[PDB]
């Protein structure tokens, strides 16, 4: 597959994608 | 954190699976 | 605001908006 | 779950908004 | 709730999900 | 162009595209 | 209307066009 | 307008509605 | 219609959306 | 990763993600 | 084809992944 | 190359369709 930057939205579709049925966590303060 | 992986650098599909439950 | 029916990546999409900072966690059945 | 409820059914911002972190 | 930059397509995509059923006008010109 | 099927946020993601800086209406019965 | 016709038959830009400001 | 309020700066969801009819 | 600045996802969107069935090619190396 | 289920414009946002800067051909049948 | 795979069963990535240039 | 077209410079729908199969 490839690196690209992934940002906002974008990201979260990027995760929802890989993860789906696991689910995601998205916490951009870390 | 995810932002700086995958939005400020670039990151890999693989690398999103970190961010998987 | 109104009710929202969303499936797959808008549900994510919704949270994005609706957590922003905060982040979220998406966590589907399974 | 949220996930299945917003899909099937409907939910609010207001519901959506106990998954934020 | 949060405050984000919402441009574009993703502004329109947060007034479809605040609005929904009432509907919004997008006028960028103002 | 062609025909297009287009429901929920797709629509108004759709008439962005279309309307650009002029912008749009979205308004749905209901 | 437009919203309804594009989603539950299909719709043209040129109609989607009547929509802009 | 809608984009100095929420693209330059930031808004709010509810500010958001605003924008609603 | 109008001209916008078209990018990434974005880009590939509006591809859809005006080729649709027809398909299309999204290459970015050229 | 997960299986996928994608239609429409998730399609080739999935495809947008996974090929990245190779790009991609969407070809619907038809 | 992919396009009707992945939406009226399912499919993976690295099926999509053979849509890359 | 469409990038360049439609995402560095502006491009229209018309111009879009250039990359239609
Ligand atoms: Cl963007
Ligand atoms: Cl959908
Ligand atoms: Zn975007
Ligand atoms: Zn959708």
């Amino acid at each position: 597959f490839v690196n690209q930057h992934l940002c906002g939205s974008h990201l979260v579709e990027a995760l929802y994608l890989v993860c789906g049925e696991r689910g995601f966590f998205y916490t951009p303060k870390t | 954190g995810i932002v700086e992986q995958c939005c400020t650098s670039i990151c890999s599909l693989y690398q999103l699976e970190n961010y998987c439950n």
